[PDB]
C-alpha cells in the first residue's frame, strides 16, 4: 500500500526518466529498495506524516525519514526495528490536551483507550533511524522555558525520562544518586533476589 | 645517529629490535630493563 | 590516556606495552627515538629547526601545491601566456634540443610558506629530480622572488638512437601517460 | 485575439477493441534521434535467445543506418495506466491503451571487438601499455 | 515491400500525439463504459502566459480531472502499431506528456482503502480450525 | 597579469565521443601543434580547446558555498538564529552549522543559510 | 508468524508435478500419466493432547508441565490433486483436509 | 537476536586491508526466497604494477556472490547491457557536472576496454567464477543466471527488473565514491539505525 500511494501521488518511476535530466530530485527508498525520484520532498513528507497519524498507513509498522543533506527519503516497513512512543508537539506546544486526560480517567467505565490516543495523532512511534532526525524536548517545562532558551524548534517530547530504564533498573530507588556501575550490579542481583 | 649535531651518546629508542641491530646485546639488556622500568613507574607501583 | 605535552599518541602504556615489549615485536605500535642536540643547536630554536628539517622525511608530494599537464610543443609560443617570460629567461638552456623535447608539458606549483618551512631551494629540487631520473627528465624552474612558485618540466630522449630503428622499444606508450607515471613516482619517491 | 480567452472542448472515445494493438516506441534524448534520416527501417524480433517473450530488434536504413535493440518495460502499471490521445477529423479525441512500453537503445556499428582470441590474456599483461595497435592487428 | 519493413508515413507526416498517465478508477470506468463512444470531455483553456488543461467525467459514467504536463525534452517517444493484418506502422511522434490527477483529496482515500480491500484480501487462513477428527 | 586570476582552466572529463558515446583520450598531431581527442574504438578525432588535460590538488577547494543545497534550511534540528539581515533579503532567520564534511579537515567556521522564500541564498561569515 | 508467515510460506511457490516414464521401450497412443499437487488454506486447532486410547482432549498448560507433555497444537492444510492427463480428461480433482 | 540490517548499503573504512573503502550490501527481504546475502563494492589501495599509472587507490572492484575472484564494477555494468561510458556515468554521476568524479571513474573505464561487448564480459565473469569448461555459451548462461538471480535479489529475480538493478549498482558506486571524496561521512558499524 505505501508503494501504491506514492505511485498515484507524484513519484516518477525509474524507467520514466533520464537521470541526467532529473537527478536533482529527492530519491525515494522503500525497505532499502530504490523505487524512484521526487521534486517536492517537503510536501510529500508532510503528507506521509499526516497519513500515518491519520491511520491510513500502519503507524507501528512504518517508519519515515528524510535526510535533507543528501536529498533522499527512505521509508521502512520491515520487521525488527526498535521503536518507542513519543508525544507530538506542534506550533511549540503539546498536541495532547487536558481534555484527553479526563477522557483517559473516564475509562473506568469508558471504552476509550491508548489506541484511541494514538489515533488522535498526539503520539507516534519513532524508531532509532527516525530518532536521529527529531528535535526531542526533555519536558514540557523546557518547551515553555524556550522563550529564553536556545532552542524553539521541538517536534517530539519525552512522555517521561525514567522510561529510558529497563525492568531491573526500574525496581531500584533514586538510581541517579548511584554511581553508575552500582546500577548495573543491582540489576544482576535483582534476578538473584528470591521472592 | 650519523647526522650532524645529533648527540651520539644519549640518543635512545623505545624500540628493542632496532637497538639490538645498531648497539648490540648488552645495550638491549640495559634498554629493555629501562623500558620495563618505565611502564612500572608510570602505573605508579614500584617493583624491586 | 595521559595528556602531557604536544606528544602522547606516543609510547603505548601499560599491559599493551608489556605485551609489545616482552614479545620482542618486529612491528611496535609506536616506535620512537629521543634525539638530543649539541652545540648552538642545543639552545637555539632556529638551529634546531635546521637540523630537524634535514631529519624530517619529507617527500615532494608533501611539498607540492598543485600539478598540471599542458600541450605545448614550442615554448616560444606558450599556451600559458604568463609563462612567456621564462622562455625569454630560458632560450639559452640547451638551445639545440628544444627541437627534441616532447610537446607534452608538466607544470608544478609550489607553496611559498611550506617551501620556507623546509628551508629548501628550487635548485636543490631540480638537481635532485634530475639526478634521480637522469638527464632524460629535463627540468627548469623559476625566480625565487616570484609571487607564484613554479617548476616547469618536459621530457627529453637520447637523440641519436631514436630514429624509429625497428619500432621504438617502448611499444608506443602514450607520453602524457608516461608523464603521469613520472608524476606518480616523482612525488611518491623523491626524498628531498 | 481570441487566443487569450480561448476555450476548447473535445469528446473522448475509448473503443472496446481495435484490430491493431498499440505500443510505445521510446528513445533517449541523449540519443539525438532524427526521423528525417529514416529513409527506411526494419522491425524484427531479436535472435540472441536462439517469440512473444523476447526483446525487439530495430534496423533502420539497414546495415548502414543505425541499429537499436528493444527491451520490454519491466515494471507494470498496476496502480496507473498509460493512454494515447489522438485528434480525429470529426472534432473529438480518441484514446488508445498502451499494450506495451519498449525501451530502445543503440547498438554499435563496425566498432568491432573480438575480446576472445587473446584479449583476456593480453589483459593479464595489461599495463595500459597499448590500445590502438591491438585493435589494428585484426 | 516486405513483412519486416516498418511503415514510416506517420513519422513523415510529423503526426503528434499526447501521452497521459491516469489513475485506475478512470481506466476502470472506461473499461465499464466499454466502447459506447464516449467517456467524457477534455477541456483546454490558455491565457496570456499560462495554459490549463483538464478532463471532465461523463455524468452517466459517474453514475474535474486536472492534467499536469511533463517535459518531453528528456526522452523521445513515437508510436508504432502491430496490426492483426500483420502490417507494422509508425503512427506518429509523442509531442506531449501529462499526468491525470484526482481533484478529491482525502475522501478518495476511502475508495483507495476500499480499493486496497479489493486487491489485498484472500483469507490468510487464520480462522484456526476449531477441531477435526476425520 | 595578476595572481587574482582564478584557477579554473577547465578540468573537463566528458565531451566524450559524438558517435558511439565512449570516452575521449588526448593524442598528438606533431604536424599542426594540435591536441586531439579520439575514441579508442573508432576513427573519430577532433581537436582539443585547452592544452590542459589533468590537474591535481587545488588543495584549497573551499567548498564553502557549493554542494550545500538550500533545502538544508528546513531542518528543524539545526539552530535558527536571531542574528539578523541575510546579506540579500531584509530578513533574519539564518540557519547555521559547521563543516558538515570529512574533507573540511579542521574548520570551525560557520555557514549561514537564509530560510525564507526570497533567497535560499547562502554565505560564510 | 501464525497469521501471515506460515500461510504465506505454503501458499507461496512450491507447486509440484510428477510424471512416470511410460511408453518405455515402446508405447505411443496416449501421453504418460502425470499428477499435479498444490497446497492452499491452512488450519490450526487449539492445543490438543491424545491419550493412549487415541481420545483427543483440551490440554491445559499446567497439565503440560507436571506430566512433561509439549504444549503444541495440530496443523492441517487443504491439499489438491489435479489431473489434466495428456488428453482423455482434464478434470478429476479432489479435495482433502490433512 | 540482534543482527546487522538487511538490503541497505553502508560505506565503511577498512584501512587494515587492501581495500581503501568498502560498500557492503547484504541483500534479502527475509520474507521471500530466503537465500543468502553478499555484494561488496570495494575501493583498492596500497599497490602499483610499476609504470601503469601507479595510482591504485582509484581501481574500484566488486566482489560478487559465487564468483571466485574480484571483478571491476564497470564489467558488471557492461554485462548488464550498457556499452557506452556516458550511460554508465549517467547511471553513476547524476549531477553530470563533477569533473573530479569523472576522472576518478576514468581508470575504471580504461580497464573496461578489453570487454566492451556483453557476451565476452559475461564469459569473463564465467571464467572468474564457474568451473573451467569448453561450454562458453553455457558459461555465459550461468553468468547471466547469477547476475539476474543471485546479485541483489531484493531488487528482483526476473528480466523485468534487470535494468532497475543497474540503477542500484550506480547508487552503490555513487555512495562509495562520495565517502572517498569525503563529501559524505562514514556509516558507523554500531548505530542501531543499522540493525534489526
Amino acid at each position: 500500500p505505501i508503494l501504491e500511494f506514492l505511485e498515484e501521488w507524484s513519484m516518477e518511476n525509474l524507467e520514466e526518466i533520464s537521470p541526467a535530466a532529473i537527478a536533482d530530485a529527492t530519491k525515494i527508498f522503500v525497505n532499502g529498495c530504490w523505487v524512484g525520484i521526487h521534486k517536492d520532498p517537503e510536501q510529500l513528507m508532510n503528507t506521509l506524516r499526516k497519513l500515518r497519524r491519520q491511520m491510513d498507513i500502519i503507524v507501528s509498522e512504518v517508519s519515515m525519514i528524510r535526510d535533507i543533506r543528501e536529498r533522499e527519503i527512505r521509508i521502512y516497513t520491515d520487521a525488527g526495528r526498535i521503536c518507542r512512543p513519543l508525544l507530538i508537539v506542534e506550533k511549540q506546544k503539546l498536541l495532547l490536551k487536558k481534555r484527553h486526560i479526563d477522557q483517559l480517567k473516564e475509562r473506568e467505565y469508558n471504552n476509550y483507550s491508548w489506541q484511541d490516543l494514538v489515533a488522535s495523532g498526539v503520539v507516534e512511534y519513532i524508531d532509532t533511524l527516525e530518532e536521529e532526525t527529531v528535535m526531542l524536548a526533555m519536558t514540557p517545562d523546557d518547551l515553555q522555558e524556550k522563550e529564553v532558551a536556545y532552542c524553539s524548534t521541538y517536534t517530539h517530547c519525552e512522555i517521561h525520562p525514567s522510561m529510558i530504564l529497563g525492568v531491573c533498573a526500574s525496581i531500584i530507588p533514586f538510581p541517579d544518586h548511584n554511581q553508575s556501575p552500582r546500577n548495573t550490579y543491582q540489576s544482576a542481583m535483582g534476578k538473584q533476589a528470591m521472592g | 645517529l650519523s647526522e650532524k649535531d645529533v648527540d651520539p651518546v644519549r640518543t635512545t629508542s623505545n624500540d628493542i629490535v632496532e637497538i639490538f641491530t645498531v648497539l648490540g646485546i648488552e645495550a638491549v639488556r640495559k634498554a629493555l630493563e629501562r623500558e620495563l622500568y618505565h611502564v612500572i613507574s608510570f602505573d605508579g607501583s614500584y617493583v624491586n | 590516556f595521559h595528556y602531557a605535552g604536544v606528544s602522547a599518541k606516543n609510547v603505548t602504556l601499560g599491559v599493551p606495552r608489556l605485551k609489545e615489549l616482552i614479545n620482542i615485536s618486529k612491528k611496535p605500535k609506536t616506535p620512537s627515538l629521543t634525539v638530543f642536540l649539541l652545540g648552538q643547536s642545543a639552545r637555539d630554536a632556529e638551529r634546531a629547526k635546521d637540523i630537524l628539517c634535514r631529519l624530517e622525511h619529507t617527500t615532494l608530494r608533501k611539498v607540492t601545491a598543485n600539478t598540471a599537464i599542458y600541450y605545448d610543443p614550442n615554448p616560444q609560443s606558450t599556451v600559458v601566456a604568463e609563462d612567456q617570460e621564462w622562455v625569454n629567461v630560458y632560450y639559452e638552456m640547451p638551445d639545440f634540443d628544444v627541437a627534441r623535447i616532447s610537446p607534452w608539458l608538466l607544470r608544478v606549483e609550489l607553496d611559498r610558506k611550506h617551501m620556507t618551512d623546509r628551508k629548501l631551494t628550487m635548485e636543490q629540487i631540480a638537481e635532485k629530480i634530475n639526478a634521480g631520473f637522469g638527464d632524460d627528465l629535463n627540468c627548469i624552474f623559476n625566480d625565487d622572488n616570484a609571487e607564484k612558485l613554479v617548476l616547469r618540466i618536459r621530457i627529453m630522449n637520447s637523440d641519436e638512437n631514436k630514429m624509429q630503428e625497428e619500432e621504438e622499444v617502448v611499444d608506443k606508450m602514450d607520453d602524457d601517460v608516461f608523464l603521469r607515471c613520472i608524476e606518480s613516482n616523482m612525488l611518491t619517491d623523491m626524498t628531498l | 485575439g481570441p487566443s487569450s480567452q480561448n476555450v476548447t472542448e473535445y469528446v473522448v472515445r475509448v473503443p472496446k477493441n481495435t484490430t491493431k494493438k498499440y505500443n510505445i516506441m521510446a528513445f533517449n534524448a541523449a540519443d539525438k534521434v532524427n526521423f528525417a534520416t529514416w529513409n527506411q527501417a526494419r522491425l524484427e524480433r531479436d535472435l540472441s535467445n536462439k517469440p512473444e517473450d523476447q526483446p525487439w530488434l530495430l534496423r533502420v536504413n539497414g546495415k548502414s543506418g543505425r541499429k537499436f535493440k528493444g527491451i520490454k518495460k519491466g515494471g507494470v502499471t498496476e496502480n496507473t495506466s498509460y493512454y494515447i490521445f489522438t485528434q480525429c477529423p470529426d472534432g473529438a479525441f480518441e484514446a488508445f491503451p498502451v499494450h506495451n512500453w519498449y525501451n530502445f537503445t543503440p547498438l554499435a556499428r563496425h566498432r568491432t571487438l573480438t575480446a576472445e582470441e587473446a584479449e583476456e590474456e593480453w589483459e593479464r599483461r595489461n599495463k595500459v601499455l597499448n590500445h590502438f595497435s591491438i585493435m589494428q592487428q585484426r | 515491400a516486405e513483412r519486416g519493413e516498418l511503415d514510416l508515413t506517420g513519422a513523415k507526416q510529423n503526426t503528434g500525439v499526447w501521452l497521459v498517465k491516469v489513475p485506475k478508477y478512470l481506466s476502470q470506468q472506461w473499461a465499464k463504459a466499454s466502447g459506447r463512444g464516449e467517456v467524457g470531455k477534455l477541456r483546454i483553456a490558455k491565457t496570456q502566459g499560462r495554459t490549463e488543461v483538464s478532463f471532465t467525467l461523463n455524468e452517466d459514467l459517474a453514475n474535474e480531472h486536472p492534467f499536469v504536463l511533463q517535459s518531453v525534452g528528456g526522452q523521445t517517444l513515437t508510436v508504432f502499431t502491430e496490426s492483426s493484418s500483420d502490417k507494422l506502422s509508425l503512427e506518429g511522434i509523442v509531442v506531449q506528456r501529462a499526468e491525470c490527477r484526482p481533484a478529491a483529496s482525502e475522501n478518495y482515500m476511502r475508495l483507495k482503502r476500499l480499493q486496497i480491500e479489493e486487491s489485498s484480501k484472500p483469507v490468510r487462513l487464520s480462522q484456526q480450525l476449531d477441531k477435526v477428527v476425520t | 597579469m595578476e595572481p587574482d586570476g582564478t584557477y579554473e582552466p577547465g578540468f573537463v572529463g566528458i565531451r566524450f565521443c559524438q558517435e558511439c558515446n565512449n570516452m575521449l583520450y588526448p593524442k598528438e598531431d606533431k604536424e599542426n601543434r594540435i591536441l586531439l581527442y579520439a575514441c579508442r574504438n573508432c576513427d573519430y578525432q577532433q581537436e582539443a580547446d585547452n592544452s590542459c588535460i589533468y590537474v591535481n590538488k587545488i588543495t584549497h577547494e573551499v567548498d564553502e558555498l557549493t554542494q550545500i543545497i538550500a533545502d538544508v534550511s528546513q531542518d528543524p534540528t539545526l539552530p535558527r538564529t536571531e542574528d539578523h539581515p541575510c546579506q540579500k533579503c531584509g530578513h533574519k532567520e539564518a540557519v547555521f552549522f559547521q563543516s558538515h564534511s570529512a574533507r573540511a579537515e579542521d574548520a570551525m567556521r560557520l555557514y549561514y543559510v537564509c530560510t525564507a522564500p526570497h533567497c535560499g541564498h547562502r554565505w560564510t561569515e | 508468524f501464525i497469521q501471515m508467515s506460515v500461510q504465506r510460506i505454503v501458499e507461496d511457490a512450491p507447486p509440484i508435478d510428477l510424471q512416470a516414464e511410460a511408453q518405455h521401450a515402446s508405447g505411443e497412443v496416449e501421453e504418460p500419466p502425470r499428477y499435479l499437487l498444490k497446497f492452499e488454506q491452512i488450519y490450526l486447532s487449539k492445543p490438543t493432547h491424545w491419550e493412549r486410547d487415541g481420545a483427543p482432549s483440551p490440554m491445559m498448560p499446567n497439565e503440560a508441565r507436571l506430566r512433561n507433555l509439549t504444549y503444541s497444537a495440530p496443523l492441517y492444510v487443504d491439499i489438491t490433486k489435479t489431473v489434466i492427463k495428456e488428453g482423455e480428461e482434464q478434470l478429476q480433482t479432489q479435495h482433502q483436509k490433512t | 537476536q540482534e543482527k546487522m540490517a538487511t538490503n541497505t548499503v553502508y560505506v565503511f573504512a577498512k584501512k587494515d586491508s587492501k581495500y581503501a573503502y568498502t560498500g557492503e550490501c547484504r541483500s534479502c527481504l527475509e520474507n521471500s526466497s530466503r537465500p543468502t546475502s553478499t555484494i561488496w563494492v570495494s575501493m583498492l589501495a596500497r599497490g602499483g604494477q610499476g609504470a601503469k599509472k601507479s595510482a591504485i587507490g582509484q581501481r574500484i572492484v566488486a566482489t560478487l556472490p559465487y564468483i571466485k575472484q574480484e571483478v571491476p564494477i564497470i564489467i558488471v555494468f557492461r554485462a548488464l547491457g550498457f556499452v557506452s561510458d556516458r550511460d554508465i556515468l549517467e547511471h553513476i554521476i547524476y549531477d553530470f557536472e563533477d569533473p573530479e568524479m569523472m576522472e576518478m571513474v576514468k581508470p575504471s573505464l580504461d580497464e573496461a576496454f578489453v570487454i566492451q561487448e556483453q557476451n565476452v564480459a559475461l564469459n569473463f565473469i564465467g571464467s572468474r567464477g564457474a568451473k573451467p569448461g569448453v561450454t562458453k555459451e553455457k558459461r555465459i548462461k550461468y553468468a547471466k543466471e547469477v547476475l539476474q538471480k543471485e546479485m541483489l535479489p531484493h531488487v528482483g529475480v526476473s528480466d523485468f527488473c534487470e535494468t532497475k538493478k543497474a540503477y542500484f549498482l550506480g547508487y552503490m558506486v555513487h555512495r562509495l565514491l562520495l565517502a572517498a571524496l569525503g563529501r559524505r561521512e562514514l556509516d558507523d558499524r554500531d548505530h542501531y539505525g543499522n540493525k534489526r
